[PDB]
DNA sequence: GCAGACACTACGAGTACATA
DNA sequence: TTTTTATGTACTCGTAGTGTCTGC
């Protein structure tokens, strides 16, 4: 079996969440951060036919780029990963499972406490203005009807008061307020439109972003206001 | 931690498995305990006439001589090794000090001068400004104190206290306080 | 019974023991090593001894050979921080499909300039201890940071008891005899082997080197015994002239040794130390220290050494 | 008052000559090396309105580099100097003017006994070749009707015999013969074009470089020869 | 005599083998590492017109990069190397011939014990994979009829048994069995296609690479095996 | 075709040694 | 039971700044 450039691109984006990854047989890939604060899942076209744990995914994808696109991938007799080309062959090592952190099961996202959607333009603008104005922490909030996402600077402001950026997405219908603060360190998604689900309970919370290829789940900080 | 299960790893595992090398650097600096020494096992042999071979131990003529110089009973031997023993072997130095220093349980605390960091700074400033030696600077400080011109001179010199100069004054990071002490010097 | 590596022509490298039982160790050390090999798993160990050639590298490799471990032998001087971040992590995180315990041998890791890396290594040990173990060897134990010493079993080579020394020397005599028999070296007088073993103890590498050096003519007879029991740099003439207060012979000997003044003065103090009274030791060290302190100051150096000879001959009380 | 970034980059170059600097009322700054081997002057845009002596110029410019570009600089009421900018305010101790070496008098450079020019590209090539050929001194002389600069390594060539580098600066037209030696250690100037005025009389002389930002005068070496 | 950029690139590649070179008048250049691991010979377009030894070839190529491409290289009247530019001239020292380790005569490679050919694409892939999998040694051996290059990482794999890379060149119709180990550090050649000759006689051995412009002789590792 | 990657240098920290 | 002199010189390691060439 092979790996299309979009599959390798999804894996390369996943590599920003974890340097390693766990692959089980099927057509479904996933990964978790070591601190469990972010998570990613994806339904992909190419088929996985043998379970393997990968220690360094970035170098693996680079070596895949070093050979042809029709590179056959299989499991060598010693247990490693064989990559067969026309005349060349690569033997990438297989990792021990105890040295890579993987989600033990696909996470069951509960009922969405709130929902919205984000166009790709808003996401790219948010990323650019964060890189610019040095935004390290964001927060979703409700104003006079619409749901907006604001961003301060947690280093220069431990109390979260100076709104250095804000962006408007859609309208909110309900009766409960929710100002969820989230750290930017758990924000590794490829650009595009995302259907945003948000769940909260008690001091805990999560935010799922459904995309065409992958879904990205992000945790909330400790002192996040719920009002649910 | 979205996954509310997990036996949870220690900080070292989280740092290494994530390959975040700054966390790895902090975890390694966690083990930055420093300053190990066993020189006083040698001195004891010199003092208590214990058997001790320095053929495999690290030796320091300065540390051994300064440790033995704290008690007058050993000052003859330290004096002799300070005069004619500089060109001797470490083994020969140790052998002589064992043969000469009289037996005795004398271990104690070294005699160290406690200094006025502010007065040291003032003397160093006066020596830097007027390009004089240390005792000339102390004499200048005496004259300026008994004249009342010292606040005026310290005011004129307050700009000379750069952050590298405070390193020469005192290694204690509380040097910052003297910095403010010199900022408010009027 | 004996391990021979035909790839090596150097004698001490050709007969390197490959098993814990073949090594000549103290009784308690060999017992602990046999226990380690018997229990199947290797802990984090630090084998140290300032005396070279006691068996640290040999014993590390022999532990890895008895356990049948996946050994990664590494020059400690190359085990810098990037080596721990890279090759060590690559080797620890690699999956093992054969049940072999992973062991990393860091040979001669006692460089101070690697302290930072060692700290990293300590953190490494808290993340990949369940995957692999580390066997450090060193000469200067103080070159290993205190957390590493505390986390590992620190075994001090070259620190035997008197009965341990007798037994080890008998075993080394037997081993040298077997090496001679393998090498075609005829032993006409075992006293040669005994003298080599006792002279170069506890440096076994230097012992086999001395065997190779003195076994040049293929026979170990009384001539090689007289060559081994000799001292080629012996100062005995000066010592006997001082003991006899012979001013003529000291006057004659001054120019012979005046060329290498520093070395001769050092060796002369070293030799007189063991042959005089404690107060004579005090006086000798004072006299020698003064005479050496005024070395570059005096005008006539031969006269200066003769002056030292007169002083020593007058003031020494030979036991 | 604020210091535009061109003024700051100029002061960083003026710190290369003297560790401190004395700023007096006007739109003009200057400094000289403590040993008096080089002196610099520059007409600057930003107006200096109050006299202030800075002993530590590099630390002061490090303070400046951190807190924005529109930073308001003045002297504090107590007697030091103050740097306020929106988010912060920093106090820096004002040193007594006697604690800073100042050239005291603006050196009125005499009418040049020789004039030439040197482009920024020529100076860059010369500095690069000197860094390559270990060249530490230069000699400006007249060769075959043109004005040339010969670069020597004074270490391996104590008498300046073997010319290691040569550059042409144009015709001379005059009637004098000279050989002005300049130690490369005394040229702390920033890149750019320079009008070079070489003046000499008896035992005294100097070399002035008028640039696009500042003028740098440097002292000739001892055994410079001229016939003016 | 100018130096075309191909000639200068070849001289740089040669400088990676020996810090200095001894080039004599003609169109043939050669160099050999001081530790006698790699040797290189080549013909080039530009014509050497005077014998001269360069002690620091890298610095010479640097100062060459510091002037126009059409610079004129000649022998100065003093005996050094004169690089004439537009306005400037650089004098580079001529080293004593005894102070530069150079081959005495072009060493003729013996009749090969095995012959194959490496395409430039296979060589580039090998080098890039070596950067990737961090393999530091290679073994030219026979794999069921074909000639193969196996790539091992001697740091983590000291016995050279865990093959990390494998490349298939041509087939081997002979009857001998060989395994030539080569250290990657001694592969100091520039990209191109190379006829690979392999010579071995008991204890002696070498590997030659014949290119269309240059030939590279490389010493094998001590523990290579063969039955020639 | 330009961010990024690769390599090279400059500097701080730690260590060590000789001589006074 | 405690515990470090000044100045000059040499080396190694780690990292950050910096310049320069290049791959999908
Ligand atoms: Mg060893």
């Amino acid at each position: 079996m092979k790996l299309s450039k979009d599959t390798t691109a999804l894996l390369k984006n996943f590599a920003t969440i974890n340097s390693g990854i766990m692959l089980k047989s099927g057509q479904f890939i996933m990964t978790r951060a070591v601190n469990g604060t972010t998570y990613a899942e994806a339904n992909i076209s190419d088929v996985i036919d043998f379970d393997v744990a990968i220690y360094d995914l970035n170098g693996f994808l680079g070596i895949l780029s070093l050979v042809n696109d029709d590179a056959e991938i299989s499991q060598s007799e010693d247990g490693n990963i064989k990559i067969a080309d026309a005349r060349s062959t690569i033997f990438w090592p297989a990792a021990d499972p105890s040295t890579v952190v993987a989600p033990n099961k696909p996470i069951p996202f509960p009922v969405a406490s709130a929902v919205t959607e984000i166009k790709a333009e808003d996401l790219q603008q948010l990323l650019r203005v964060s890189r610019g104005l040095q935004i390290d922490t964001i927060a979703i909030t409700v104003k006079e009807g619409k749901i907006v996402i604001n961003g301060f600077n947690k280093v220069e402001d431990s109390a979260l008061t100076r709104v250095k950026y804000s962006l408007t997405l859609g309208d909110y219908d309900g009766e409960n307020t929710f100002n969820f603060i989230i750290n930017m360190a758990n924000m590794k998604m490829q650009p595009g439109n995302y259907k945003l689900l948000l769940w909260a309970k008690g001091k805990q919370g999560a935010a799922k972003f459904e995309g065409e290829h992958a879904n990205y789940v992000v945790a909330l900080e400790a002192d996040s206001t719920h009002d649910f | 931690s979205l996954f509310k299960d997990d036996i949870q790893l220690n900080e070292h595992q989280v740092a290494w498995y994530s390959k975040d090398w700054t966390a790895v650097q902090s975890a390694a600096d966690s083990f930055k305990e420093k300053a190990e020494n066993e020189f006083f096992e040698i001195i004891g042999a010199i003092n208590n006439k214990t058997k001790c071979s320095i053929a495999q131990k690290d030796y320091s003529k300065f540390m051994v001589e300064n440790a033995l110089s704290q008690f007058p009973e050993c000052m003859p031997a330290v004096y002799a090794m300070n005069l004619i023993g500089s060109g001797l072997s470490d083994e020969a130095h140790f052998n002589y000090l064992m043969a000469a220093v009289p037996r005795g349980k004398r271990y104690g605390k070294w005699a160290k001068l406690v200094e006025d960091s502010t007065e040291v700074l003032i003397i160093k400033l006066l020596a830097k400004r007027y390009q004089v030696n240390t005792n000339d600077a102390i004499n200048y400080k005496s004259i300026l104190t008994k004249n009342g011109k010292l606040p005026l001179v310290l005011k004129e010199l307050k700009g000379l206290v750069t952050d590298d100069f405070l390193k020469e004054v005192t290694k204690n990071v509380k040097e910052q306080k003297q910095l403010k002490k010199l900022a408010l010097e009027w | 019974m004996i391990t021979v590596n035909e790839k090596e022509h150097i004698l001490e490298q050709k007969y390197r023991p490959s098993t814990i039982d073949e090594c000549i160790l103290p009784a308690f050390d060999k017992e602990t090593f046999k226990s380690i090999t018997s229990k199947g798993k290797i802990p984090h160990i630090i084998l140290h001894s300032p005396s070279p050639g006691t068996g640290k590298t040999t014993v590390a490799k022999a532990l890895c050979h008895d356990v049948n471990a996946d050994m990664m032998f590494v020059n400690g001087s190359d085990c810098k921080i990037d080596f721990v971040r890279g090759p060590l992590t690559n080797f620890a995180s690699a999956a093992s499909f054969d049940g072999r315990q992973k062991v990393i041998v860091i040979d001669e890791f006692d460089r101070s300039g690697l302290a930072e890396s060692q700290r990293h290594l300590r953190s490494f040990m808290e993340a990949y201890s369940s995957n692999c173990s580390i066997i450090i060897t060193a000469n200067n134990i103080d070159g290993i940071i205190k957390p590493l010493q505390s986390r590992c079993r620190v075994i001090t080579f070259g620190q035997p008891t008197d009965e341990d020394k007798i037994e080890m020397m008998k075993q080394m005599i037997r081993r040298l005899t077997e090496i001679c028999k393998h090498e075609g070296i005829a032993i006409a007088d075992m006293k040669v082997v005994a003298a080599l073993v006792k002279k170069n103890f506890p440096d076994f590498r230097k012992t086999i080197g001395e065997l190779d050096s003195y076994s040049s003519k293929g026979v170990l007879d009384a001539g090689i015994l007289s060559l081994v029991t000799n001292d080629r740099g012996a100062i005995d003439d000066v010592l006997e002239s001082l003991k006899n207060k012979d001013v003529k012979q000291l006057r004659a000997l001054a120019p012979k040794y005046a060329a290498d003044y520093s070395w001769f003065v050092g060796k002369l103090a070293e030799e007189i130390y063991s042959r005089v009274t404690p107060q004579s030791i005090i006086r000798m060290y004072e006299i020698v220290g003064e005479n050496n302190q005024y070395h570059g100051i005096a005008a006539n150096t031969e006269l200066h050494l003769a002056y030292l000879f007169i002083q020593l001959a007058c003031e020494m009380q030979w036991k």
